[PDB]
């Protein structure tokens, strides 16, 4: 269910880099580890927030109506 | 709880500030006391919090498999490289204060579940509601708005304190509690009540 | 079956029993709108000051201790010494 | 696994080989060598406890089969390979476990009895039971706004979906006295 | 306004038994073999080490909330180094021509042994060791 | 069962409960909803109406406010509903059924009820957020834990009810539980392994803290205390101001294994005069045991005095702590890399042990010990070897962790942990077993699959020899085995304690002592002549020693023979006053001789019941307290001479033995009933209070000695038991409870054992005969 | 839900311990505290 | 249900004053002020400002509960010297230095590229 | 085995002796047997201790086991308590059981006797033949609802 | 100047690594607290949802929106709706965004914060825009729709303190060390053989001198300069949640000067 908007932790933005860090996995083809630090991700309260997330919304979208 | 066998209700919840802190500047989500560790032995929940802390900080899925090579040691090992003391301790400073705390804390990430059965889905609380027809005596559960049994433990105890009075007050005035009009010659309940 | 004030073999110190007793049948009867015996240096609740009633042995009250066999020993508050 | 000793080529070895694994492998990556086929080409069998009874059973292959011509003071320590009649090998000891413990991780690092207080409280934790809870209509359902898959995953757990279906969040927790709150 | 001993301790040995800022002092005494001394000093405020020349003093004086500076400017039986303020509990007879004393400041535990002090020593509370050089 | 003598009850309520640091020990904190529910019918009084009225007028849905109001009719105006609910002009007489308000008596209690400790009446204290909140330190009378469970609240609705709940089952007055005639309530968790860290030597304390600490402590004379430290800079040390918590008046001596007035490890304890002289403060000091700082302040204060004694000490100490902080981690399981090896290898050797006692059996060469199979010696050994393999494994790994190692820290503190665990979590974990067993073969002569027909060796039937720490297939499997023989008896060892705990209960509860301090059931059939054979209350008694029993004859002399004629064993004249102008009178010699005659047969009579050479029986009255309690009340001086007169002690002790009583008819049977009822207490009496220890041993004077007396005599009343007291059942749970507390060198204990006798089988498993 | 569709229940000599032939078959683990312990099981 | 509304933490209700002073009874030219919808950040920093007063002889601080936010300074002065003063300065002091270091820092913040 | 025992300086010292320990019991012939010291022979088959050597005797043994129930677990619990149980397990002359077979048959009313086991029963067979029940049983005046001979219950007070 | 100065070392337009030195302790805390949880922030603190065909509950949906981050530079001209004296809200104490979204394409339409649209008068005051550091411009993933799926909202952004919630903190996270090389002895590190080679060593002791093996204890010595460093969620520019949070700490004080007066 959806990118948290917001690290539970600390507070810091997190909404706003999920498509960015998925990118950086697929195309930029570099690992979860760096794709974070790159995305400004540099403390754990802050990394384990998208490292974890399992976006099921993807899955729940498949459902017709 | 914890994946360990450790439950526990919340007795408290700090806002950020007042939590303690770490230099980074990196607080809690969650406190637990150390004493709930000693005794029942649940070391792995230690474990996984090293394992779980250098995994968030490479991004690699921590791998806490059962009969597996993975020492408390390369792990330590694998956390140090990454700047931090290789056992999950981790200087804190007292969000009061800010000073720092003369101990360090074993600090890190650990998966924890949110059990079912919250408090407001269990907090009832009766004062003489709706009772049974055939006992005249409270109803049961809390859905019902019933009352809590007094059984015959709780009682033993009050007889055991000398409350005579109470005693009386709780198998009587509270539930049951009834006038019956009785034959001065044959002790049964036989004596047509016409009051007027 | 009755006992002389004299002959008395009872506790003349009052049992932890009788005295919340006492306690609470003088802390009900101030409760109650009943005169108080003693003079209250601001007290307030039935039972605290009928506790300050038995502290100034002015407490009207006799305890009638019935022995196992049927006889009884009649006591009064006044008598019986509260040490607890 | 079967170990039938019948190989020329030195000592009591088990049927399957990394050759066959490529194989195996092969059809994951595809997403024709089934499981079947390891059972149909007799790499594997079936064994009840009565049958149990009769044969011998190496619990690592590798660590298990190897002659014996230093070793890490951390690790576990394990006795030894001692036994010329292995028939079978175990697929995996983390087998012996079933779904609820099946989520623990280092519960070999756990006392007994906490392991399986655990496996009872797993059933009452909170996630997504299904991705398809808004669409059914039913007697209570409990639901994670924020499921997170955890940071410690057990080599089973990738059968288990939990990974998928997580129930648990992965919080930042400090053993501390604190408020002593 | 009182002073009730006076004496230089010669120490023999120093003890930190599992203690990082504390350590059991036991100084024997230059001029009259009899009297012996075993102390706890906080060596983090104040060193102690291998055979040092200290000088002691007991006294009762320079009980109402204590205050701290101003008099900064004002008394100072501070012609020390170190000091501390403790309550005596039990007088021992060590027996023969000997007899001793025991004092804890907070916790901090001292025994002294002579025979002279009789009188000099207090019989309460009251009772602060000074130490100096 | 479940209508007549076992109801639901209005005016209940329940909910989770969570400890709560910040509140008196004999409150509870009601959530602020379950107070608006629960309510309480008070009479308008003109010492009320105001707050009365005022509340009315808050209504049902506002804290202070109430619900319904009963008039002379019998009418319930129901406040909540009646176009006339903003009305209402109380008149004197009427009921206002209000809320439950701060301060008021309530019976809160934890299920199972196996004690009088798990219904007890607490200060209500409403509060916000949904869930009882309770004082820790009350936590083990209730038997709770914060992991979950929900407690009961009953509110008394009778004037008396309420004074019943406030006079006799209020905590306070349950801190000293009769069952174990020791205290019941401690000092646990946070509290108590803080206040050890707080307490030791190398802790300093400064200024600004102290400050708070101080103002910290509510009944803080706001006289800050001088440093123990005045040099370089003001320090006070950790026992200085916990000290404040303490009450003054309160004296305790300890002396651990090697402490010495000087306690090189800050042994023992010493305070005195309410201030904490020596001796680091834990468990034995301030925990809840028979000598402990609790049982002493409560027999010397108060019971609210010492009720106090816990949210102060609480409230220093959880300060301190959470400030000085305090954790544990894996870290803290690791043993120093030597000592692993020399773990390791100590267990290499119990193998080899076993490995060559097995040899030595398979040779047939063992020698069977006598009522034992070859067979059986040989498991027994290996079991043998095994264990204390993994005691010393253990033991090696315990030496390492320093005092700085959290877990460790927690052991010492006594707040958590024990060798056991340590030895487990760090070194080898052990022996498996499952019906007093080495693990068995499920399987055809094997162990599991993975094993050998035939093989006896330790890995092979459960030897856990990894740690938790190393990590544990067969070992798992093994190990799972007791774990479950475990889990299973544990359902089990409870439900048959449970009616154990019924029966017991039945059997006796009608019993109770009656007025003539006999103790008699329903029928009027007396079971005691005298209740627990001395008349005296459970609670109100500790373990003395008989100083008459031990030591050699030589020394029984040399510490009570006075022989005034006799240059070399008489009063020197520096404890006595009349010390010259005694030596050689023979009218004294007489009572001397009378008192040492006396103190003689007591020896052998002694000897005769307590045939161990047992000393430290629980009495009444703990005179030595009584005498450190005089000590230092009258400031007595060991430099000069009492004013006593050996007439005076003498005569005086005697006499003390007239005034004791615990029956007061004028007749011979009881009068000799009550001779003894006494003996005992007497004995205990005439070994301590004997003339030369009065005068050699505690310099008493004739004020100080004659205080004594008086003393003892009141407290003794005190100890006795009081007509009314329901023995029978208070009994039936004193033996329910510890058993309960049952779950597990061949024969049959525990539970089943405990039923075997109780059902007064004659099917016994293991009989036996002790012959000598 | 997967744990539930894997269980196994005994009704009714000593047939709540784990026992040695369990090993492979039932989780040794896995199994309800107090009443049914050891009698229901999980595979 | 039970929970109290979050603005409670900082907005003083009905019959609610931002301080109250009452006379300590214990000590001398002694008083304990009690400070409503207010922690540890104002409490623990006058407590420490209060200590640096050569005419303070006592300054403590407590939040007596968690759930409630509000507090309790101590203070105990030198004969003639009435505390509330003492407690004057104290925050005056503060702003002082407060603004001191707006500015320097806004100095600093200035002088930065970036 | 170990005994403390005087020694002639009067000092209690540790004087080991051979004791046999038993697989059978048979009292009434082991104590005649010659070499034993027939005084302090013992079983923890008190009603053996109870058929031989009287019933105090019995009662003591009684407390004895109890105890040692409860002491092998290192718990203590104060003598008056266990001593009650005995007692009132030894008061009818005989070794009566705290089962229903003992006693509820006791002597005691109706009533409380309901309030165990045979409920149904107990009350049948109390009809037959006209009980009174006094009604001084705690467990009575409960099911009638009125005060009881307790704390509260046992004097009476008045004006 | 006077006592308390700083000496900025890093400066951006999140964060702010700086040295605070002459300062209490006491202060060093009170302000990095009152930075966490004082200084005031717009922020959505009421959704009117008028649609959602989502696969997200409303309040789920309303919960995310609150904590979206908005502009809130001057915040200082917008009341508290609480002081206000209009019955709810108005454009002197709020600002209300429209968002509507509709599943168009069959290739899954996302929702930005970027798509919350200012609907009343901002007055000419820089206040409640959705904050967007993205690259690509797109602040913050809302919400997913599928073929045919509405949302159709309407927020009220109101003044608010991280007190009464978090989303209403603009600090995010606050480094704070002190005393680097633990000369103070604040602490008293765990070790397993040597507590110096075990514990790492921070930045901040290139900033300080070691301690001089036998040197005795600073035992007068207390908390001077401090290495701190504010991270900014954004709806205040950095070097304002410093200063603000100065500031208010300051009100905070000054308030209790102005009560004794009333008293
Ligand atoms: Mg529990
Ligand atoms: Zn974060
Ligand atoms: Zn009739
Ligand atoms: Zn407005």
């Amino acid at each position: 269910m959806i990118v948290p908007v917001r690290c539970f932790s600390c507070g810091k933005v997190v909404g706003d880099k999920w498509e960015s860090y998925l990118n950086l996995l697929q195309e930029d083809e570099l690992d979860e580890g760096t794709a974070l630090s790159r995305l400004g991700l540099k403390r754990y309260c802050c990394r384990r927030m998208i490292l974890t997330h399992v976006d099921l919304i993807e899955k729940f979208l498949r459902y017709n109506p | 709880a914890s994946r360990h066998g450790q439950k526990g209700t919340i007795g408290i919840t700090y806002r950020r500030e007042d939590m303690p802190f770490t230099a980074e500047g990196i607080v809690p989500d969650l406190i637990i006391n150390p004493h709930a560790i000693p005794s029942r032995m649940t070391v792995a929940h230690l474990i996984e919090c090293l394992l779980s802390k250098v995994a968030a900080l490479s991004g690699n899925e921590g791998d806490a498999s059962p009969f597996t090579d993975i020492t408390v040691e390369g792990i330590s090992k694998l956390l140090r490289e990454h700047g931090y003391q290789s056992r999950g301790f981790e200087v804190m400073y007292n969000g009061h204060t800010g000073k720092k705390l003369m101990a360090q804390i074993f600090f890190g990430p650990t998966y924890y579940q949110r059990l079912r059965h919250m408090v407001d889905d269990k907090i009832h609380a009766r004062a003489r509601g709706p009772m049974q027809v055939l006992t005249r005596q409270p109803v049961e559960g809390r859905s019902r708005d019933g009352g809590l049994r007094f059984g015959e433990m709780e009682r033993d105890c009050m007889i055991a304190h000398g409350a005579a009075s109470f005693l009386k007050e709780r198998l009587m005035e509270a539930s049951d509690a009834f006038r019956v009009h009785i034959c001065g010659i044959c002790g049964l309940m036989t004596v047509i009540a016409k009051l007027n | 079956k009755a006992i002389p004030k004299d002959q008395r073999a009872t506790t003349p110190y009052m049992t932890k029993y009788e005295r919340a007793r006492i306690l609470g049948t003088r802390a009900l009867q101030i409760s109650m709108n009943a005169p108080v015996f003693v003079d209250l240096e601001g007290e307030t609740d039935p039972l605290r000051i009928a506790m300050k009633e038995l502290a100034e042995k002015k407490i009207p009250l006799v305890i009638r201790r019935y022995l196992p066999d049927g006889s009884f020993e009649d006591w009064s508050v006044e008598e019986l010494i509260v040490d607890l | 696994f079967i170990v039938e000793d019948d190989e020329s080529l030195g000592h009591k070895e088990l049927k399957v080989r990394k050759g066959h694994i490529a194989k195996l492998m092969a059809t994951e990556y595809q997403d024709e060598y089934t499981w079947s086929s390891l059972l149909n080409e007799g790499l594997v069998e079936y064994i009840d406890a009565e049958e149990e009874e009769s044969i011998l059973i190496a619990m690592q292959p590798e660590d298990l089969e190897p002659a014996e011509a230093d070793v890490d003071p951390a690790k576990r320590i394990r006795v030894s390979h001692h036994a010329t009649t292995f028939t079978h090998c175990e697929i995996h000891p983390s087998m012996i476990l079933g779904v609820a413990a099946s989520i623990i991780p280092f519960p070999d690092h756990n006392q007994s009895p906490r392991n399986t207080y655990q496996s009872a409280m797993g059933k009452q934790a909170m996630g997504v039971f299904l991705t398809n809870y808004n669409v059914r209509m039913d007697t209570m359902a409990n639901i994670l706004y924020y499921p997170q898959k955890p940071l410690g995953t057990t080599r089973a757990m990738e059968y288990l979906k939990f990974r998928e279906l997580p129930a648990g969040q992965n919080a930042i927790v400090a053993i501390a006295c604190y408020s002593g709150y | 306004s009182n002073t009730l001993f006076d004496d230089i301790f010669q120490v023999s040995e120093v003890d930190p038994g599992r203690y990082n800022k504390v350590c059991r002092i036991e100084a024997a005494s230059t001029t009259q073999d009899q009297c012996k001394l075993t102390l706890d000093i906080n060596v983090e405020l104040f060193p102690v080490a291998a055979q040092d020349s200290l000088t002691v003093t007991i006294a009762s004086s320079l009980t109402r909330s204590w205050r701290p500076p101003q008099a900064g400017d004002r008394s100072l039986a501070d012609d020390y180094d170190y000091v501390m303020y403790g309550t005596a509990y039990k007088f021992e007879e060590v027996s023969k021509d000997l007899i001793a004393v025991y004092y804890s400041f907070g916790g901090l535990l001292m025994r002294l042994e002579g025979n002279y002090r009789n009188l000099n020593n207090l019989k309460q509370e009251n009772a602060y060791l000074l130490i100096r050089r | 069962r479940g209508n007549l003598m076992g109801k639901r009850v209005d005016f209940s309520a329940r909910t989770v409960i969570s400890g709560d640091p910040n509140l008196e020990l004999d409150q509870v904190g009601v959530p602020k909803s379950i107070a608006k529910t629960l309510t309480y019918p008070e009479v308008v009084t003109p010492y009320n109406i105001d707050r009365l009225t005022q509340l009315v007028r808050n209504g049902p849905n506002e804290h202070p406010g109430a619900k319904y109001v009963i008039r002379d009719s019998g009418d319930r105006i129901d406040l909540r509903y009646s176009k006339r609910a903003g009305d209402i002009q109380l008149q004197y007489g009427w009921k206002v059924e209000r809320h439950i308000m701060d301060n008021d008596p309530v019976l809160f209690n934890r299920q199972p009820s196996l004690h009088k400790m798990s219904m007890m009446a607490h200060r209500v204290k409403v509060i916000p957020y949904s869930t009882f909140r309770l004082n820790l330190s009350v936590t083990s009378p209730y038997n709770a834990d914060f992991d979950g469970d929900e407690m009961n609240l009953h509110v008394p609705q009778s004037e008396e009810t309420r004074a019943e709940l406030s006079q006799l089952c209020a905590v306070p007055l349950q801190i000293v539980s009769p069952q174990s005639n020791k205290p019941c309530m401690g000092i646990v968790q946070d509290t108590l392994c803080g206040i050890r860290k707080l307490t030791l030597r190398d802790t300093f304390i400064e200024l600004d803290q102290v400050l708070n600490m101080l103002y910290w402590v509510p009944d803080w004379d706001g006289v800050i205390p001088t440093p123990a430290i005045i040099k370089p800079k003001p320090l006070w040390s950790g026992k200085q101001i916990l000290s404040v918590a303490i009450p003054n008046g309160i004296h305790l001596q300890r002396f651990d294994e090697g402490t010495t007035l000087l306690s090189p490890k800050d042994n023992g304890m010493l305070i005195i005069d309410g201030q904490i002289i020596f001796g680091v403060v834990e468990k034995k000091t301030v925990g809840s045991s028979n000598g402990g700082l609790i049982h002493v302040v409560t027999r010397e204060k108060g019971p609210q005095v010492c009720a106090k004694l816990f949210g102060n000490i609480q409230k220093v100490v959880n300060f301190w702590l959470l400030h000085n902080g305090f954790s544990t981690g894996i870290g803290d399981t690791i043993a120093d890399g030597p000592t692993m090896r020399e773990i390791t290898e100590t267990i290499a050797e119990a193998k080899k042990k076993v490995l060559d006692v097995t040899k030595e059996a398979q040779a047939n060469l063992l020698t069977a010990k006598h009522g034992m199979t070859l067979r059986e010696s040989f498991e027994d050994n290996v079991v043998r070897f095994l264990n204390e393999a993994r005691d010393k494994a253990g033991r090696l790994a315990e030496v390492n962790l320093k005092d700085l190692n959290n877990v460790k820290q927690m052991v010492m503190a006594g707040s958590k942990g024990s060798f056991i665990n340590i030895a487990q979590m760090s070194a080898c974990v052990g022996q498996q077993s499952v019906e007093g067993k080495r693990i068995a073969f499920g399987f055809v002569d094997r162990t599991l699959p993975h094993f050998s027909k035939d093989d006896y060796s330790p890995e092979s039937k459960g030897f856990v020899e990894n740690s938790y720490l190393r990590g544990l297939p067969q070992e798992f499997f093994f190990h799972a085995m007791g774990g479950r023989e475990g889990l299973i008896d544990t359902a089990v060892k409870t439900a048959e304690t449970g009616y154990i705990q019924r029966r017991l209960v039945k059997a006796l509860e009608d019993i109770m002592v009656h007025y003539d301090n006999t103790t008699r059931n329903s029928l009027g059939n007396v079971i005691q002549f005298i209740y627990g054979e001395d008349g005296m209350d459970a609670a109100h008694i500790e373990k003395q020693s008989l100083d008459t029993i031990g030591g050699s004859d030589a020394a029984f002399e040399k510490r009570y023979r006075v022989d005034l004629l006799n240059t070399d064993h008489t009063l020197d004249p520096s404890l006595l006053e009349s010390g010259s102008e005694i030596l050689g009178d023979l009218k004294l010699q007489v009572l001397l001789d009378e008192e040492y005659k006396q103190l003689v047969k007591d020896r052998k009579f002694l000897r005769e019941v307590f045939v161990d050479g047992e000393a430290n029986w629980p009495l009444p009255v703990n005179i030595r307290r009584i005498i450190q309690n005089a000590q230092q009340t009258f400031h007595i001086d060991h430099t000069k001479p009492s004013d006593l007169t050996i007439k005076d002690i003498v005569l005086g002790v005697k006499d003390l033995q007239e005034n004791l009583l615990v029956l007061r008819g004028k007749n011979e049977i009881i009068q000799n009933a009550q001779r003894d009822a006494v003996t005992l207490f007497c004995c205990l009496l005439r070994s301590r209070l004997a003339t030369r220890r009065v005068l050699q041993e505690y310099r008493l004077t004739k004020q100080a000695f004659d205080w004594v007396l008086s003393n003892i005599e009141a407290q003794f009343l005190r100890s006795v038991v009081h007509p009314g007291e329901m023995v029978g059942v208070l009994a039936a749970q004193s033996i329910g409870e510890p058993a309960t507390q049952m779950t597990l060198k061949k024969v049959t204990s525990g539970v089943p054992r405990l039923k075997e006798i109780l059902n007064v089988a004659k099917n016994m498993k293991t009989p036996s005969l002790t012959v000598y | 839900t997967l744990s539930h569709l894997r269980r196994t229940n005994t009704p009714i000599a000593k047939p709540r311990q784990l026992h040695n032939t369990h090993w492979g078959l039932v989780c040794p683990a896995e199994t309800p505290e107090g009443q049914a312990c050891g009698l229901v099981k999980n595979l | 249900m039970n929970a109290p509304d979050r603005f409670e933490l900082f907005l003083l209700g009905e019959g609610e004053s931002k301080l109250k002073i009452d006379p300590d009874t214990k000590a001398p030219n002694a008083v304990v002020i009690t400070f409503e919808k207010e922690d540890h950040t104002l409490g623990n920093l006058i407590r420490a400002e209060l200590l640096n007063d050569r005419k303070v002889l006592f300054a403590a601080y407590k939040v007596e509960h968690p759930f409630f936010a509000r507090f309790k300074l101590r203070i105990q002065t030198t004969e003639g010297y009435d505390p509330k003063d003492a407690l004057k300065n104290a925050c005056n002091s503060i702003i002082n230095k407060l603004g001191a270091l707006k500015t320097n820092f806004e100095t600093e913040w200035n002088l930065q590229t970036l | 085995y170990d005994r403390k025992v005087p020694s002639p300086t009067g000092e209690y010292v540790k004087e080991p002796e051979w004791v046999l320990e038993t697989d059978g019991v048979n009292l009434s012939e082991v104590m005649t047997v010659p070499g034993i010291d027939p005084t302090r022979i013992y079983t923890n088959s008190f009603i053996d201790i109870m058929e031989v050597l009287g019933i105090e005797a019995g009662r003591a043994a009684l407390y004895k086991e109890v105890y040692n129930v409860i002491a092998s677990d290192g718990s203590y619990v104060n003598y008056r308590h266990m001593a009650l149980l005995v007692d009132v397990m030894t008061t009818q002359g005989g070794l009566t059981s705290v089962t229903r077979h003992g006693f509820n048959r006791s002597n005691t009313g109706a009533l409380m006797r309901c309030s165990f086991e045979e409920t149904v029963e107990i009350l049948f067979e109390a009809g037959a033949s006209a009980e009174l029940d006094d009604c001084r049983g705690v467990s009575e005046n409960v099911i009638l609802g009125q005060m009881a001979p307790i704390g509260t219950g046992a004097f009476d007070v008045m004006i | 100047e006077e006592g308390p100065q700083v000496k900025i070392r890093e400066a951006s337009k999140d964060n702010v690594d700086f040295i605070l030195s002459n300062v209490d302790l006491a202060m060093a805390n009170s302000l990095r607290r009152v930075m966490i949880a004082e200084i005031p922030t717009l922020a959505i603190d009421s959704v009117e949802v008028e649609t959602n065909t989502t696969v997200l509950a409303d309040e789920f949906i309303a919960h995310r929106l609150g904590l979206i981050p908005l502009q809130s530079m001057d915040i200082e001209q917008l009341e508290y709706s609480r002081d206000c004296f209009c019955e709810d809200h108005c454009d002197k104490c709020s600002v209300v965004l429209t968002l509507q979204a509709f599943g168009e394409s069959e290739s899954t339409t996302n929702v930005y914060s970027k798509d919350l649209v200012i609907v009343s008068n901002l007055m000419g005051r820089n206040i409640g825009h959705p904050i967007i550091q993205d690259k690509e411009g797109n602040g913050v993933l809302i919400c997913k729709l599928r073929k045919g799926q509405e949302l159709k909202l309407t927020c009220v952004a109101k003044k608010g303190i991280a007190k009464e919630h978090a989303k209403w903190g603009p600090a995010a996270a606050i480094e704070f060390e002190y005393d680097p090389w633990n000369k103070l002895k604040h602490t008293d590190y765990w070790y397993e053989q040597d507590s110096a080679k075990e514990w790492p060593q921070s930045k901040n002791c290139e900033y300080e001198d070691p301690p001089n093996e036998g040197d005795p204890f600073d035992y007068k010595a207390q908390a001077d300069t401090f290495y701190m460093n504010v991270e900014s969620v954004g709806s205040i520019p950095v070097d304002q949640v410093v200063v603000r949070g100065i500031d208010t700490l300051q009100k905070k004080v000054a308030s209790i000067l102005l009560a004794l007066t009333q008293m």
